[PDB]
RNA sequence: CCGACUUACCAACCCGAUGCAAACUGCGAAUACCGGAGAAUGUUAUCACGGGAGACACACGGCGGGUGCUAACGUCCGUCGUGAAGAGGGAAACAACCCAGACCGCCAGCUAAGGUCCCAAAGUCAUGGUUAAGUGGGAAACGAUGUGGGAAGGCCCAGACAGCCAGGAUGUUGGCUUAGAAGCAGCCAUCAUUUAAAGAAAGCGUAAUAGCUCACUGGUCGAGUCGGCCUGCGCGGAAGAU
RNA sequence: GAUGUCGGCUCAUCACAUCCUGGGGCUGAAGUAGGUCCCAAGGGUAUGGCUGUUCGCCAUUUAAAGUGGUACGCGAGCUGGGUUUAGAACGUCGUGAGACAGUUCGGUCCCUAUCUGCCGUGGGCGCUGGAGAACUGAGGGGGGCUGCUCCUAGUACGAGA
């Protein structure tokens, strides 16, 4: 990875904590928002972040990439706040939130029972639009995951959960 | 490796998994290390019955304190 | 098929060899394949290898065959007990040595003609080459 | 899908990825061209 | 070069017109958004100016290995150069046009026969100058800021529509 | 997926932009109404020429809103209404179905010099050249 | 036209030639006239894709051995019976 | 009426270049063989005639060919190791393989084929590269940017390489056709334009239009990367009766 | 010096490339449905007739009527039906004896289990002085299948049904 070999830049306030192969990023964190590295010992100086070598997974350069995508992700994490417009294509399957709980259905009167953790948050402002509130940048992504792993977008008319890369054509009814 | 034996079956054959020695007490996995190391038959029962594992760390089967190892 | 009229004489011993039995480097042209292993082809390979060269170039260069089948072999059928004599001549064989070249090109550009070998190969039993020549 | 294998590509680039031990072949837009083997 | 000329032709081709510019103008936008990008080649074939846009990579190694027109550290992440040869006064123009379908506050500086232009003159370099135009204020600037009144000497066409 | 690719082309008079078969079935998929279209698009095709078709091209956004640039009449449109035709030849450069005048054709390239990014005024008239040859004009003094 | 080198050898058999191509060396010959060559050893590589074109042997070339520069170009090439790469190669001066 | 100017094409003898052969030949080894003369060794290998035969039914395998599909633990012939007609070492073992040739004794040593974490006798060996798959320790076609080294080479800090993002353009929905007919249903134009960059488009796709991948441009971006070819390791291909 | 057959009955058993419900990609799949389609040994996986019958032909049950192996499973299980079984003799052929997988009439099939397994069952011994009583789970199998309609639900979608 080029952008390892490359040092990263720190805000003021931000704390990114060096202890292991463990590194815990603190500012304004609604959470555990934090970074995964091992192939590489990243020290946090004040200002910048500084890359060098340490032990690791057998592929080149396995974890070097991962700590520069990581830590910046979760150092933009704690200031504004990460992404959090989710949604859902189709009409008839809900998207209503109650608390901690996201009712969705594929035809039916009980709810599928999607729960959401502590560390986050959801309001709706209507029946197909989500918005997931946070600071760790994996978490808000693993409840998006289990939102498709029971309808999924798929091409026929696209109907079904969207969110990040998306894979999908958004195919019709067939003429000839 | 997953220990397939005759015990009564339709359609297919019953076996033991893998999987369920190490919800019934942690022993039989370390059981299945050791066992498989030693001779033929009779000998390899003879050196296998004065081994002892249990639930491990919590086992009162240890208040003798024997010599204390390391390996 | 893509055989002879007669060579030799019409029903012919097998022909094993130990190492080489002829044809082991490049012959013409700026480029060629080359087989870098051995094998028996019926004639119908080396057709269908062909076909495939023709698809891909067309026109723009002529082919230069650098191999042809050589010895006719009996069949005796699976339907009766072995050891009595021999039996009908079934095909032409083509006996492949290790790096015989097959095919050679030229006039189409280096890259029709290396492309042309590949889609050749898969209708070929081995794993082969691409082979460059220039001028000798 | 289906246990067509070999990874060649079927679109002008595929995702190539090696998934649990089998290397699928699919396209960065499309989940047609999902192959269980490559 | 033989993989790719596109990406190896692009430095000589800035470094070239920079250092031969009278007047250009680092600014961001990026190499993005047809409608914009469009309307900016449009002009500039009216005005008699040329636009070119460059990596900050590319912008660093013109200045490291030729001269340039001293906006040295003036273009920062994605930036395209518009440059005019021989009309100075077309170059600052040509943003006023451009502004009249996205924006004016695009300049980060000009550059004007070696001297600093900062982004809130050429707003008033830009109001229908032809060349003389142009020159004329860029010596109004000087005479203004240089103590001395040895300074002046001409404005009977120096400082007039005349040829200065 | 997120229709964010490709100006899109659509090219279409002020009342033949109401139906649908007209303009194709596309709009309708990428999230916009062929009645919302029909009152944004005679916003500026009505300021001039509304009796033959104006090109336009659209960018879509992930949001289901459109923007839409709207232009003067096509030198295409020009060239049909200066060579006294509706139709061209369905085999240019191998049959001719009508023919077109040079200082002619600079007075079309100059009406459509309002988006035209011709470096001289002969420039856009090399453009427009093609477009001729297409139809089966052919393009003389 | 290209800067090839050359070490000085001579061997006779099978098996020394084998033992070139053990550490990825094989041999050449330079000839003209009716004479004793000069026998030389090569590298595998730096003499087939430098040989990818026609140049090698249309034009003449800097072959470098024991501070002896004598101009030499190829001609009629052994190749090995399971790799495209040189077993044998022969040359004339030039 | 007789006769005739008049090759446009095919595919030969032939001709040049190119490929090939037990039963074809312009050329032709290595090795084997004999007798002498010499070293060495063999308690006769070989010779006469008299008494006794047995074997002629061989088998998994080396060397090579015919028969067979360059299938078969296949079949046969000249040639040979082992079994036949010999213990031991190693192989989950065996008739037959590999090392090796059982005088007999030796709580002796060494080396072979084969081994060195336990089983089990000896290396979790010192040093480096790589696979995530129990591949290793189950096989071919076959494919790909699965991973690394190497010389030659293109690109290559002046910006690569590949992808992800975003753009994919000005005339332009060019002409016909048509539910519309747009680079991508079909066909003809097959170009020009400001440019730093955008083919009137390589591939996919409700067949189109749409949606989508694509170099190239600019972000991520500042160091390796990829094509041919030698090479270790990987993948799926590799589903059947305690 | 015996690895011995068809056909019927009984009794099984294992491989999953599963007849089916079940989770899931695709589709030139709108949805319903099907094609395409992978995981899966868990479980239900039909029968009477004629015929010595495989295979056949036919009626039928159940939501349903699968593939493969087993000395072409199982005469140290059963009958002994089948081939001229051994017998005429019809049909057939040769001079005849004799033959025929065309055929019709009825028609000789053994083993009390040594070791081995499989399931049920007792004696004797270690259980740490002996005795009686409850008892934990190291270990290991069984239910396991599958239609109907009420609700789920006339709703998303589609031109409409």
């Amino acid at each position: 990875s080029r952008v390892a070999k490359a040092p990263v830049v720190v805000p003021a306030g931000v704390d990114v904590k060096i202890n292991g192969q463990v590194i815990t990023i603190k500012g304004k964190n609604g959470e555990l928002t934090r970074t995964l590295n091992d192939a590489v010992e990243v020290k946090h100086a004040d200002n910048t972040l500084t890359f060098g070598p340490r032990d690791g997974y057998a592929d080149g350069w396995a974890q070097a990439g991962t700590a520069r995508a990581l830590l910046n992700s979760m150092v933009i994490g704690v200031t504004e706040g990460f992404t959090k417009k989710l949604q859902l294509v189709g009409v008839g399957y809900r998207a209503a939130v109650k608390g901690n709980v996201i009712n969705l259905s594929l035809g039916f009167s009980h709810p599928v029972d999607h729960q959401l953790p502590a560390g986050i948050t959801a309001e709706c402002p209507t029946q197909t639009e989500i918005v997931l509130k946070g600071a760790d940048k994996q978490v808000i992504g693993q409840v998006a995951a289990d939102l498709r792993a029971y309808r999924r977008p798929e091409p026929y008319k696209g109907k079904g959960v969207r969110y990040a890369d998306e894979v999908v054509r958004t195919k019709e009814a067939k003429k000839k | 490796k997953v220990y397939y034996h005759h015990t009564g079956h339709i359609g297919g054959i019953k076996q033991a998994t893998f999987e369920e020695m190490i919800a019934r007490r942690p022993e039989r996995v370390i059981e299945i290390a050791v066992k498989g190391m030693l001779p033929k038959g009779p000998l390899g029962r003879a050196m296998f019955r004065k081994l002892k594992v249990y639930a491990g760390n919590e086992h009162n089967h240890a208040a003798q304190q024997p010599q204390v190892l390391d390996i | 098929m893509l055989q002879p009229k007669r060579t030799k004489f019409r029903k012919m011993h097998k022909g094993r060899n130990r190492g080489l039995a002829q044809g082991t480097d490049v012959s013409f042209g700026s480029f060629g394949l080359k087989a870098v292993g051995r094998g028996r082809l019926t004639a119908r390979q080396i057709e269908a290898a062909r076909r495939a060269m023709t698809r891909a170039v067309k026109r723009q260069g002529k082919i230069w065959i650098r191999v042809f089948p050589d010895k006719p072999i009996t069949e005796k059928p699976l339907a009766v007990r072995m050891g009595k004599g021999k039996g009908n001549v079934e095909y032409w064989v083509a006996l492949i040595q290790p790096g015989k070249v097959l095919y050679e090109m030229d006039g189409v550009p280096e890259e029709l003609a290396r492309e042309a070998f590949k889609l050749a190969a898969a209708k070929l039993p081995i794993k082969t080459t691409f082979v460059t020549k220039t001028v000798m | 899908m289906k246990v067509r294998a070999s990874v060649k590509k079927l679109c002008r680039n595929c995702k190539i990825v090696k998934r649990d031990g089998v290397i699928r072949v699919i396209c960065s837009a499309e989940p047609k061209h999902k192959q269980r083997q490559g | 070069a033989l993989n790719l000329q596109d990406k190896q032709a692009i430095v000589a081709e800035v470094s070239e017109v920079a250092k031969g510019a009278l007047s250009a103008v680092v600014a961001d936008s990026r190499g993005v958004t047809v409608d914009k990008m469009t309307e900016l080649r449009k002009a500039g074939r009216e005005a008699g100016v040329y636009m070119r846009v460059v990596r900050n990579t590319l912008l660093r190694r013109a200045v490291e290995g030729t001269p340039f027109e001293c906006l040295k550290d003036a273009f920062v992440g994605p930036t395209l150069i518009a440059y005019s040869m021989e009309h100075p006064g077309a170059a600052a123009r040509l943003f006023k046009e451009f502004a009249k379908a996205n924006a004016k506050f695009e300049v980060k500086a000009a550059a004007f026969e070696g001297e600093l232009i900062p982004a809130s003159q050429i707003d008033r370099l830009a109001t229908l100058p032809t060349y003389e135009e142009a020159i004329a204020r860029l010596m109004a600037t000087m005479k203004e800021a240089s103590a001395g009144k040895l300074v002046r000497t001409l404005a009977a066409v120096r400082d007039a529509k005349e040829a200065a | 997926a997120k229709k964010v690719q490709a100006y899109v082309k659509l090219q279409v008079a002020a009342g033949m932009a109401n139906p649908s078969p007209p303009v194709g079935p596309a709009l309708g998929q990428q999230g916009v109404n062929i009645m919302e279209f029909c009152k944004a698009f005679n916003a500026k095709t009505d300021s001039i020429e509304k009796g033959l078709p104006i090109p336009v091209v659209i960018t879509v956004y992930a949001d289901r809103s459109f923007t839409f640039v709207t232009k003067t009449p096509p030198a295409a449109v020009l060239l049909k209404k200066a060579a006294g035709i509706k139709s061209g030849s369905g085999k240019p450069n191998k049959d001719k179905v009508g023919k077109i005048s040079r200082a002619q054709l600079q007075e079309i390239a100059q009406t459509k010099a309002a988006d035209m990014t011709g470096a001289d005024i002969e420039a856009m008239t090399r453009s427009i050249e093609g477009t001729a040859r297409s139809m089966g004009l052919v393009v003389e003094d | 036209m290209f800067t090839i080198n050359a070490e000085v050898r001579k061997e006779q058999g099978k098996g020394a030639s084998r033992r070139l191509r053990a550490a990825n060396k094989f041999p050449a010959i330079i000839y003209g006239g009716k004479e004793a060559p000069l026998a030389i050893e090569l590298d595998h590589d730096k003499v087939m894709n430098m040989q990818a074109k026609a140049e090698f042997y249309s034009e003449v070339l800097t072959i470098v051995v024991d501070g002896k520069e004598i101009k030499v170009k190829a001609q009629d090439v052994q190749r090995h019976p399971y790799k495209p790469k040189l077993q044998h190669i022969d040359f004339v001066r030039a």
